[PDB]
């Protein structure tokens, strides 16, 4: 699930390391 | 306060302090070998092993390396396998292993570490909370809901559990149910309730029910540093960028992109209409709970900077045109999409997630009456063959009360004041 038009997800970015 | 030395570690306490001292001084290289000597001579020392693990941690940050950080994560688990680990040290060790596994996106892993923390410490509510977060991080709102229900069955006063409880209810479109939790929780003042997300979603949930208190909270959250203004409430920002609801083409500097959109608009229109006639499913309903009523669907060609190759099979000339404009095809915080909206449609007021993009609309099929869009205090209309530009990080709203369909083309661009280096590095949204 992604933030496209709004802010509905707990977090909008994906942690993928350093 | 925290007691981390089991009986045997108390007899070697001088060597362990020696080595932890070198670590605090910054001598990561010296301490890691001092802890590794202790771990060699004392293979059951939970405090030697934790010292090794922490030194690996500092390193993976001196070094910004993922492979060594992965090593620190196994060493943190080694601590918990040893005999006679003091409780404060077992909790601390496994929490950090979850927190640093979330940093890699091993959130399937961070989840199991968190479940183990809760098996091992069934009266710690903070760890049930931290486990609710583990569930939200992987998109498992169902399991996160139970967790905060359980926590609330036992401590109904816990703020953190209340806001997160509300956050889940709002996301489920249980808007009114959401509001007392969002409110009481922010009001608790507990650690981790002063977060913009909860301010954002309480105000929005109030707006949808028609409670005019909603902007009181938008103003609270502005006071405490979460929103740049009461109107512009995005949360993934680069501070400073010029902020205004409506922009002119020249003010953006993207005049070439705009010219192309306006001169070639009919081929863009015609491929969209072809997709509506012969390939409707490519249009997906809006799915962020932004509609009060009606029908609204989008056919997406680029998202997070990545061309959709099958989608571009249904708009090949349009994709070919846009390839010449990386300020939009490589905007990893925006999209490129057709957007169709039919009569009977009202889009709730809402805000985009990031202030790092501007949004262009190209009118393709615009009925003469009934279609308009507000950004902030000003409402405007589309025109066929013309581009409007607005900052969707400001509150905006849309109506469709015409007598046939309305189709526009949406093109997101990098905020113009963003450096080349910011554009290459900022994480996708
Ligand atoms: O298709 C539309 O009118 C709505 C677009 C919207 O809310 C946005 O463009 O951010
Ligand atoms: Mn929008």
């Amino acid at each position: 699930g992604k933030c496209k038009d709004g802010l509905g997800e707990y977090t909008c970015t994906s942690l993928e390391g350093f | 306060k925290p007691k981390l030395l089991n009986k045997f570690d108390k007899t070697i306490k001088a060597e362990l302090d020696a080595a932890e001292k070198l670590r605090k001084r910054g001598k990561i290289e010296e301490a890691v070998n001092a802890f590794k000597e202790l771990v060699r001579k004392y293979p059951q020392s939970p405090r030697a092993r934790y010292g090794k693990a922490q030194c690996e941690d500092d390193l993976a940050e001196k070094r910004r390396s993922n492979e060594v950080l992965r090593g620190a994560i196994e060493t943190y688990q080694e601590v918990a396998s040893l005999p006679d680990v003091p409780a404060d040290l077992l909790k601390l060790s496994l929490k950090r292993r979850s927190d640093r596994q979330q940093f890699l996106g091993h959130m399937r892993g961070s989840l199991l570490t968190l479940q183990r923390l809760v098996q091992l410490f069934p009266n710690d509510t903070s760890l049930k909370n931290d486990l609710g977060v583990g569930y939200l991080l992987i998109g498992d709102n169902d399991n996160a809901k139970k967790v905060y229900e359980e926590v609330l069955s036992v401590t109904p006063n816990d703020g953190f559990a209340k806001v997160h409880y509300g956050f889940i209810l709002k996301a489920q479109n249980k808007i009114a149910e959401s509001i007392p939790y969002l409110k009481e929780g922010i009001e608790s003042g507990d650690p981790g309730t002063d977060d913009g997300r909860f301010y954002f979603h309480l105000g929005d949930a109030m707006q949808r029910v028609g409670n005019k208190e909603a902007y009181k909270w938008y103003e609270l959250g502005h006071k405490r540093g979460h929103f740049a203004s009461v109107w512009q409430r995005s949360l993934y920002n680069v501070n400073g960028l010029k902020a205004q609801p409506w922009w002119t083409p020249k003010e953006t500097g993207y005049t070439e992109l705009v010219k192309s959109l306006e001169r070639n608009w009919k081929l863009i229109r015609d491929e969209g209409l072809a997709v509506m006639d012969k390939a409707k499913g490519l249009f997906l309903p809006e799915d962020e709970n932004l509609r009060e009523k009606g029908d609204w669907s989008q056919f997406t060609l680029w998202q997070q900077g990545r061309r959709n190759e099958n989608a571009c099979k249904g708009a090949p000339k349009t994709c070919t045109l846009l390839e010449k404009f990386p300020e939009t095809t490589g905007c990893r915080r925006g999209q490129i999409k057709y957007s169709i909206m039919h009569p009977g449609t009202h889009v709730w007021p809402h805000t985009g997630p990031t202030n790092c993009r501007l949004r262009m609309h190209l009118g393709l099929v615009i009925p003469k009456e009934g279609c308009k869009i507000r950004c902030a205090n000003e409402t405007k209309t589309w025109e066929e063959g013309k581009v409007l530009i607005f900052d969707d990080s400001f509150e905006h709203e849309v109506w469709q009360d015409a007598s046939s369909f309305r189709l526009i083309f949406i093109v997101d661009v990098w905020h113009p004041e963003l450096t080349p280096q910011q554009r290459r590095s900022l994480p996708a949204i």
